[PDB]
């Protein structure tokens, strides 16, 4: 749903690129982007909610008849060339423990530093959940927010997986 | 490669076997 | 891709120049903590242009939500580096 | 709405370790420590023999690669192919066929010794 | 083509049948028609081994050009003197062919212009 | 691995190397040379090596068309 | 004779042993990229040695070194009918890929699968060589399918990519349908005739042969990415440009044409079959190019440029001009391979980007690419005294100078015209114009092989066409007599594209508005063929499968 | 063939009397040696087959299966000891003993020179097969599958048993060689119709033919790795061998009788093939592979042309090697992710580098990559079928096109994509697995060097 | 090892059966609905909108990211068919009803023109070609016994 | 790196066709908010863009210079045999 306000911003954000796609040239697009800007400024001060409902409806059908068949896309996003083009090069962080000691011994700096992640994963384990138990709504969480740590030097609850994720470009 | 150090770790299954 | 590495400090001056290329952003009012809504007086319409300028300045698309919450340069700096895995 | 107070600090809470999670990837200079592996005497000579450099010295190394592969992979199979055809494939009937040579006026044969007639008298056009 | 409409839009009867021709007698309107002497002989063509699509009346001229190519190796352009003979000779056949294309048409026009009064 | 042969730049025109400029322009110069040389040497091929007979100007003199009265 | 025979097959046997180095031996690590390339270097030189004998002496030997099976009254064998086609074609594929192999070292520099790629790149060459030299359907068919397997893997090189997995399958799915016609020939010949080797069919010279040719047309369709079986070719550009250039723009999609040339004797006789071929070639070339004028990504335009060119290749078959169709493919192979490599310069220059709306001004930033992109397009445009002219001009004269279908024949004049319409867009959008590339520009072609590779191909696009056209044997009639407007209708109509295209290019800068055109959306979306087919049929089989 | 029979038998005492911890040691080595000796049967002749005694005989049609058949046995022991390790010695040897017996019950099955003998030995095979699945099956949830086996014997074996015995009284004897000279034309009459069905129906359940295939997919859910491999490697081929065998005495009546089967067979392929796509179960789709494949063999037999039988011989050998490999390949996950769910795990290429190779290498043969034997047979079917009726080409055309779909669907759905995050136990490929798989592709490919042996006596 | 009742069951013939039924699938009874009761007998599994998994936005973080599915979600009956590579129903810029009509017209015209072209083909203003030796009948493997009927081409 | 940046004030619509864009939007009652952003695209030599004819007349005199020498050699050489 995203409430009324967000929809215009998400539409306004998306609207420009397609316009830029048809006009292409920066100076040309910049010209009609201001003309496009001249639109949403007029209806910036609209207050009556039903009045604001009808206007945005038009921006849907109106946009549906202006969209470029081949708009420009950043390669690293859906519709881009570089989407899911380097996923395989990311590797699970949990495969190390199966490493033969020959491979493991090559990296003494790494594992000794890893032990401060597993140790930091387990020593902080018991406390963090208790932080959430009282911070979790009764009968089931209402929303998917994740509260932060609420003490000195406390890890955020459920932090391991997010932090321990790969890098965009590992090699 | 193009800089001193910046040698990134390699994560893989245990290929010794 | 040869070797154009990036650094946390380096992104900072890039952010400012994108913020310097904004006509409305006075050079003397441009700072890391300059909240767009308050310190720079830049509204949602103005902010999107910067984020759009940023998207063309880094070659990565920011999703819808990740452009809304950026109402100061520090969030962007806290945001770009996290996206581009920049650690040093 | 900007990042909420919980959001604002929480990302740094994770971003502290997310970035540090990249720091563990830092590698020791000695890596990848791997066994020396055997070096056959074929390599041993050319490891030092080619370290001086320059145009003259390394072309023979280029020619060596070309020459060694030539015998093993060009001169050997071509020799081998010859024997196969020359004593096993041809000996069978209708094995290797060839479209017969073209015949033109006034050409002499060798097996027979005969000579083809020339062509008729051209009208001597403006040519 | 200007004549194309004269068939699919004009009176196609005068427009010849490009396949069935010659429809009227070859000797029609032409007494003592010469048989086009064939310079190249059946064994010579077999000796040449050319593709039958190339064994038309001007085979003799063509045969020489090919031989020069074989002799001219590595050169290929030497036979231009011989090249200018056959291809320019076939141009005479090319023109001579078009005579069949129209000569039949005029007999139909000749016939039409003759029987029209007979029936009217 | 030559030690950062060319540095990057920020909003500036990237550095141009002498090898590319010499080779590109040397190669670029050679691009149009083959056009002129071939054109002049055998311009016979540009617009038909031989003329085409004018179909409208031919004659019943050689076409063998019987006279109209006949 | 014996030298000619031995040197005929040394090349193939030369390529095999390097592959064995991946099963046995750990001799030379960290050199496979360069190591593999040199085989193609030597392969071209040695292969030309039979060629030069082939040119001078016209020696077309048949070699059957090993017998592999014999069933009752039908005998199989590993025969090598060294004939016109492979002797001249193989050198083209060898050298055309020579640049690609050397170039690919830098293009795929960051890939740890570079050895796998070099390993697999050669494997495709293995298929084509035996495929082209195949003297029999069975031997031919094995390669006829071999490319598909390599085609799938090389298309889906980035196995993480969602579309790449589908895209490789998408190519496969159409490819499978191709063999259906192929097997019919195999079935028809064994059923009616009693052998599959190409020799006996030409020996018996069937009087009535309508059905197997229909299979050949259908089989050629699948491998020729023609109208009806086109949609898969565009989707194969997801892979590396060398994969696209080497396979889907140089040789792989031309196999369907290749066989039709191999079976020229049968198709020609029944002009109805010739009529069948023209209809596909006519409709395909017009549609393929027509969509290219609109598509944004350059590689998409490049792919359709081959697709439109492919139409002429088939069209030449429809007029009983086999060796000429062979020429266009080889001449097309000379430069179209370069274009994608040159376009790769744009792809690598802009940090893996293809959309031309963020391109422009590379004339001074990348003159060398502008010195190489321009050159190849000239032959494609039909410019005189270029590899395209040495076939386009000669063949285009046959397009309207033989018994044809008017409606289909008109499709030829448009095709040549649309060929150059998109070409100015690529150069104008990418090379000329104001700088539209992003702020952080990494325009630096400082790699040796790229410079070296671009050099070598640029030689072929120019010198080869005259050499070949002045060195090929006479296998047809020289058709030079025709009205001058019909003589160079390509030149008359090719320039018309410039006039309208240049007007459009000027109309690009003009600050006038954009209008959604039905002839644009239809042509921009590729005429609804992919989207409608990629959404109708998939539901039917899966949804109805449960029943 | 006593030379082959007895050495297998003594392996049963080998299990009991061997070093308790060396039961896996001796079995493979001792069993393997038998595999090498298996080759000696290949002393075939052009015209006459190889007949030893009044009981046992071998020929081109049965020779490759015998050599193939024994080959499987060591592999089944290999694939099992991981999960049989959980079992105790007192009950562990019970698993090997049954497998050893089934080898005796099989080799003699393909060399029975008397049809009743063939039938007898053939019938007993279900006991080793069933007890293998039932007692030592991972599932014991009362699938109620007794109906199928109840139905099978009622409509299959039992009518077949009576059918055979009826022939012996009339002709005089049921020796397979003897019928080669005393077979008589079987005119179209009501009685022979029923004989024809009983003489054919039993096998169709085991090919399995279309409409009767409901039982096969469920088996691999229950049967452990060992049972599954033999089911498609061996047990399915029994029907084909019998059908190829008994069909010597069904002329000319088989002509009109064939059509109802053929349409099921020809149409069943596309239905069976496309159903592969909707099979959410690894083992089911792997099972479905056999269903469509064998349908080709059936038609080749019914058209009963000299060319066709060559394809079935090649096809029968070809498929069994592949699917038997596939079960272990897919089963290799069941020993890691502890289920048969295809979609659950993905992208095995990164966590198991080599393993994706085997999926690639084996998948090609399934989709008939030339010149592999698979295409040699499958293609031979197309040639022979087309002569029967040109319209048949379309069904073959579509089926092969469909074949590539699932041939690559699992190879895509499992060997690519993001590693499942919550999955964290993906261990490196084991030596047992690496070697065990290699035993399949190698001979399957190496047969391409000398495919002549697997062309049936027709060649 | 899940409880029996926590597995798909017969059609809930009364809302009270739905009230407990939707609890097994965890779905709100308001959206939960079993497929229509008939001989079909799918059970009581959710009758979710028959749509494409692609619809769920990728940038949402799920427990099955590429699958874009949340753990414990009630799967789709045709889920194995609606996955990304399989059946997809992403909206298009142009109407499906119009696009199908537009595409058919394009082809339906193309075929018609070819028939006219094949009913009105092209031929240059020239007659039939001429070949001596009675059309090379003997050179095409003709019969020596029978003399080909002469086809003589005169000068012209 | 330190990565010195160019001065933003250097890139302005003045002296470039961007200026007259502001003129048109100025006439309509508006102004371009990113004119200086695009200025670098038309400054520092980036304004210099060669028209299609220029792409069709690249190095003509360099080609034409040798063209005179190319045909000139034949003219005198033919006289000198
Ligand atoms: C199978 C067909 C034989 C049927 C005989 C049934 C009686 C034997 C039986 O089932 O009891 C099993 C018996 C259990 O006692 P257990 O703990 O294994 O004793 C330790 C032995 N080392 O343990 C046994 O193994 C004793 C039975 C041994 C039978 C096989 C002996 C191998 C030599 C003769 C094989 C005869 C095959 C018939
Ligand atoms: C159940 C019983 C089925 C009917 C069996 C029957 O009717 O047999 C009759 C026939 C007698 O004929 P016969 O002894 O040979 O002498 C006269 C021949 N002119 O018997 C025979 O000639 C030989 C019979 C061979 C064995 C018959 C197998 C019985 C099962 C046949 C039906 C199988 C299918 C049943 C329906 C399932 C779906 C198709
Ligand atoms: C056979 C020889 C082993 C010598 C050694 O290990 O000391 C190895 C060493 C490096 C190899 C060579 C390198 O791989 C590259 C050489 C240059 C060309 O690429 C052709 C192959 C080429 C000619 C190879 C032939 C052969 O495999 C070589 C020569
Ligand atoms: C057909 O192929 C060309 C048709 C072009 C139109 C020409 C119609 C008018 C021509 C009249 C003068 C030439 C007549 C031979």
């Amino acid at each position: 749903y995203l409430t009324h306000q967000q929809k215009v911003l998400r539409l306004y954000k998306r609207a420009l690129r397609h316009l830029e796609s048809w006009c292409i040239h920066r100076d040309k697009y910049r010209y009609f982007a201001c003309l496009l800007r001249a639109r949403f400024d007029e209806h910036k001060n609209e207050k009556d909610m039903v009045k604001a409902t009808q206007l945005l409806r038009e921006a849907e059908e109106e946009f549906w008849h202006g969209q470029h068949p081949q708009p420009y896309i950043f390669p690293e996003s859906p519709g881009g060339t570089s989407y899911e083009r380097y996923e395989c090069y990311k590797v699970p962080e949990w495969c190390l423990d199966d490493w033969h000691p020959s491979e493991k011994a090559m990296y003494p700096d790494y594992f000794a530093k890893r032990e401060q992640w597993k140790k930091l994963r387990r020593e902080s384990w018991e406390r963090e959940v208790k932080q959430l138990q009282e911070e979790t709504p009764v009968g089931g969480p209402r929303t998917e927010a994740l509260p932060p740590a609420r003490k000195q030097g406390d890890l955020p609850p459920l932090w391991w997986h997010i932090v321990t994720r790969p890098r965009e470009r590992p090699m | 490669s193009g800089d001193h150090g910046k040698r990134l770790f390699i994560i893989k299954p245990s290929g010794f076997y | 891709s040869d070797a154009p590495p990036l650094t946390l400090e380096g992104i900072k001056d890039r952010v400012l120049y994108v913020l310097k290329l904004y006509d409305k952003i006075d050079p003397e009012k441009l700072s890391v903590n300059s909240h767009f809504m308050k310190d720079l007086g830049l509204d949602s319409l103005d902010q999107v242009e910067i984020i759009m300028a940023m998207e063309d300045e880094f070659g990565f698309e920011i999703p819808d939500i990740d452009a809304e919450k950026l109402m100061c340069p520090q969030e962007i700096v806290d945001y770009i580096a996290d996206k581009k895995d920049v650690y040093e | 709405s900007g990042y909420t107070p919980e959001e604002k600090l929480r990302l740094q809470q994770l971003r502290e370790l997310r970035r540090r999670w990249l720091k563990d990837q830092e590698l020791s200079p000695r890596e990848p420590v791997l066994p020396p592996q055997r070096v056959s005497p074929v390599e041993r000579f050319w490891n030092k023999f080619l370290q001086d450099g320059a145009l003259w010295k390394n072309v023979i190394y280029k020619t060596y690669r070309h020459s060694i592969f030539a015998f093993t992979h060009v001169l050997i199979p071509v020799w081998i192919i010859h024997y196969y055809l020359k004593y096993h494939v041809t000996t069978k009937p209708y094995t290797i066929v060839e479209k017969k040579p073209r015949i033109f006026p006034g050409d002499t044969i060798l097996e027979t010794g005969e000579v083809i007639p020339p062509m008729k008298e051209f009208p001597d056009q403006h040519h | 083509g200007a004549h194309l409409a004269r068939r699919y839009l004009g009176d196609a009867s005068v427009e010849p049948d490009p396949l069935r021709m010659p429809t009227f007698p070859p000797d029609y309107g032409f007494p003592e028609r010469k048989e086009r002497e064939m310079v190249a002989t059946q064994q010579e063509m077999n000796d040449a081994q050319l593709v039958l699509q190339q064994r038309d009346y001007c085979a003799h001229y063509l045969i020489r050009f090919l031989k020069c190519k074989r002799d001219s190796f590595p050169n290929f352009l030497a036979c231009k003197h011989e090249r200018h003979d056959w291809d320019y000779c076939e141009h005479l056949d090319y023109v001579k062919r078009m005579k069949e294309f129209e000569r039949e048409r005029r007999l139909l026009q000749r016939k039409k212009r003759r029987e029209q009064r007979e029936a009217d | 691995g030559g030690g950062a042969h060319i540095e990057p730049r920020y909003r500036q025109f990237p550095q141009l190397t002498r090898s590319q400029v010499i080779q590109a322009e040397f190669f670029s110069a050679t691009m149009w040379f083959w056009i002129l040389w071939r054109f002049w040497h055998d311009s016979d091929a540009v617009l038909g090596h031989f003329p085409y007979p004018d179909p409208s100007q031919w004659t019943d003199e050689e076409l063998g068309i019987p006279p109209d009265d006949e | 004779m014996n030298m000619f025979s031995s040197l005929s097959l040394v090349t193939l046997l030369l390529l095999t042993m390097p592959i064995m180095m991946m099963s046995f031996n750990t001799y030379k690590p960290s050199n496979y990229p360069l190591y593999v390339k040199t085989a193609i270097s030597y392969a071209f030189i040695t292969s030309m040695i039979p060629t030069m004998m082939f040119i001078h002496s016209g020696q077309e030997l048949i070699i059957s070194n090993w017998h592999w099976l014999t069933i009752q009254t039908l005998k199989l064998s590993l025969s090598f009918k060294m004939d016109y086609f492979s002797m001249m074609f193989i050198p083209v594929a060898l050298f055309v890929t020579w640049s690609i192999m050397e170039f690919s070292m830098w293009y795929m520099y960051s890939d740890p699968n570079i050895n796998k790629f070099f390993k697999y790149l050669l494997l495709f060459l293995i298929t084509m060589l035996i495929l082209v030299t195949a003297n029999n359907l069975f031997q031919l068919f094995i390669g006829w399918e071999g490319v598909g397997i390599m085609s799938f893997l090389l298309i889906g090189w980035w196995y993480g990519r969602a579309d790449a997995n589908t895209a490789a399958l998408q190519a496969i799915l159409y490819n499978r349908i191709g063999d259906i016609g192929f097997i019919l020939a195999m079935a028809w010949f064994l059923t009616n005739l009693n052998t599959w080797d190409l020799q006996q069919i030409f020996m018996l010279n069937p009087s009535d042969s309508n059905m197997p040719l229909i299979g050949l047309a259908l089989a050629a369709t699948g491998k020729s990415a023609q109208f009806g079986l086109h949609p898969w070719l565009p989707s194969a550009m997801e892979g590396p440009t060398p994969v696209s250039a080497l396979l889907h723009s140089s040789t792989m999609v031309v196999a369907g044409i290749f066989l039709l040339i191999r079976f020229y004797p049968l198709t020609e006789n029944n002009k109805y079959i010739q009529s069948i071929t023209l209809c596909l070639g006519a409709i395909t070339t017009l549609f393929t190019a027509m969509c290219a004028l609109t598509q944004n990504d350059i590689k998409k335009i490049i792919a359709f440029s081959t697709s439109s060119q492919l139409g002429l290749m088939m069209v030449t078959i429809g007029i009983n001009q086999p060796y000429l169709a062979f020429l266009h493919i080889c001449t097309h192979a000379f430069f179209k391979a370069m274009l994608f490599m040159c376009s790769g310069s744009i792809i690598h220059s802009l940090n893996d980007e293809q959309d031309i709306r963020k391109m422009g001004g590379l004339f001074k930033a990348m003159p060398f690419t502008t010195t190489a992109l321009i050159v190849g397009s000239l032959a494609l445009t039909g410019m005189p005294f270029l590899t395209g002219f040495y076939s386009k001009d000669l063949i285009i004269e046959a397009a309207n100078t033989s018994y044809t279908n008017a409606w289909a024949l008109l499709m030829t004049l448009i095709a040549t015209s649309f060929t150059a319409i998109y070409s100015t867009r690529i150069i104008f959008f990418a090379l000329l114009g104001q700088p539209r590339f992003p702020t952080l520009v990494n325009i630096n072609e400082n790699n040796p092989l790229l410079i070296n590779s671009i050099k070598r191909l640029l030689i072929g696009s120019l010198f080869a066409g005259y050499i070949i056209s002045n060195n090929i044997p006479p296998t047809t009639i020289p058709q030079m007599t025709m009205p001058y407007y019909l003589k160079t209708t390509a030149l008359i109509v090719t320039i018309l594209g410039f006039i309208l295209a240049l007007e459009i290019s000027n109309m690009t800068k003009n600050l006038k508005y954009h209008y959604p055109s039905n002839a644009f959306k239809f042509s921009t979306l590729l005429g609804y063929f992919p989207t409608i087919m990629h959404r109708l049929a998939p539901y039917m089989n899966l949804s109805m499968s449960q029943k | 063939m006593l030379k082959y029979i007895i050495p297998t038998i003594m392996l049963m005492p080998l299990t009991w009397l061997s070093k308790n911890n060396m039961i896996w040691v001796n079995s493979t080595a001792h069993s393997l040696l038998i595999s090498f000796t298996s080759l000696l049967l290949m002393n075939q002749f052009g015209d006459n087959s190889l007949n030893f005694s009044l009981l046992f005989f071998s020929d081109s049609l049965s020779t490759p299966l015998l050599i193939l058949t024994m080959w499987l046995l060591p592999l089944m022991l290999m694939a099992s000891q991981h999960h049989l390790s959980k079992e105790n010695l007192t009950r562990k040897k019970l698993f090997i003993t049954m497998l050893i017996s089934l080898q005796l019950f099989l080799i003699m099955t393909f060399t029975a020179m008397e049809l009743i003998l063939f039938y007898i030995l053939f019938e007993a095979t279900l006991v080793p097969t069933l007890i293998i699945i039932t007692r030592w099956g991972n599932q014991t949830e009362r699938l109620n599958a007794g109906l199928y086996f109840l139905f099978y014997t009622l409509a299959g074996s039992l009518p077949l048993l009576v059918a055979l015995i009826y022939i012996q009284n009339t002709v005089g004897s049921l020796n397979f060689l003897m019928l080669q000279y005393w077979v008589q034309p079987v005119h179209n009459s009501w009685s022979n119709v029923f004989m024809w069905l009983a003489c054919m129906m039993a096998f169709m359940v085991k090919m399995p033919l279309y409409g009767l295939h409901l039982w096969l997919p469920k088996a691999h859910v229950e049967a452990p790795i060992a049972g599954s491999m033999v089911l498609a490697a061996v047990l399915l081929k029994l029907g084909g061998y019998g059908m190829l065998r008994i069909t010597l005495i069904l002329n000319p009546m088989t002509d009109f009788m064939a059509y109802p089967f053929i349409m099921l067979s020809l149409w069943g392929m596309i239905m069976t093939s496309s159903i592969c796509l909707r099979q959410t179960d690894l083992k089911s789709l792997i099972a479905y592979s056999s269903v469509s494949h064998m349908a080709l063999v059936i038609v080749a037999i019914l058209i009963q042309t000299p060319w066709s039988y060559m394809g079935a011989t090649a096809l029968m050998i070809a498929h069994g090697l592949t699917s038997s490999m596939l079960f272990c390949l897919a089963n290799s996950n069941y020993e890691r992710i502890h289920s048969r769910t295809m979609i659950l795990a993905r992208g095995l290429q990164t966590l198991l580098p080599l393993m994706a190779t085997w999926w690639l290498l084996a998948s090609l043969t399934n989709l008939a990559l030339p010149p592999t034997i698979n295409l040699i047979g499958e293609l031979f079917v197309v040639m022979s079928t087309f002569s029967w009726s040109n319209i048949t080409i379309i069904l073959m055309g579509v089926n092969m096109v469909i074949t590539a779909l699932y041939s690559l669907y699992m190879l895509i759905m499992t060997q690519r994509g993001k590693y499942t995050y919550h999955i964290n136990n993906i261990s490196p490929s084991f030596t047992r697995e690496n070697a065990l798989m290699s035993l399949h592709i190698l001979p399957l490919l190496l047969l391409t060097l000398n495919p002549k042996i697997i062309l049936g006596p027709l060649y | 090892h899940i409880t029996k009742d926590m597995l798909p069951g017969p059609y809930p013939k009364t809302p009270e059966e739905r009230a407990a039924a939707a609890k097994k699938y965890n779905m709100r009874v308001e959206d939960y609905e079993p497929y229509p009761d008939d001989g079909t007998g799918y059970g009581d599994y959710p009758k979710l909108p028959d749509r494409s998994q692609q619809e769920r936005d990728p940038w949402y973080d799920w427990d099955h990211p590429d699958l874009r599915l949340n753990w414990g979600e009630p799967m789709h009956w045709d889920l194995d068919m609606y996955i990304r590579n399989r059946v997809d129903t992403s909206p298009t810029p142009v109407n499906w009803n119009l696009m199908c009509k537009h595409l058919f017209g394009f082809v339906a015209f193309m075929l018609f023109m070819f028939w006219v072209g094949e009913t009105y083909p092209a031929y240059q203003p020239v007659g039939p070609k001429q070949y001596p030796y009675n059309n090379l009948y003997l050179e095409r493997g003709g019969d020596p016994n029978k003399e080909p009927e002469p086809v003589v081409h005169y000068e012209i | 790196s330190k990565m010195e940046l160019p001065d933003y004030k250097q890139w302005k619509i003045e002296g470039t066709p961007l200026e007259t864009v502001q003129e048109k939007l100025a006439a309509r009652g508006l102004r371009d908010p990113w004119g200086r952003n695009e200025a670098w695209r038309y400054m520092g030599g980036f304004a210099n863009n060669v028209s299609f004819v220029g792409a069709l007349l690249k190095g003509f005199k360099w080609g034409f210079a040798a063209f005179v020498v190319a045909i000139g050699a034949e003219y005198y050489l033919e006289s000198q045999k």
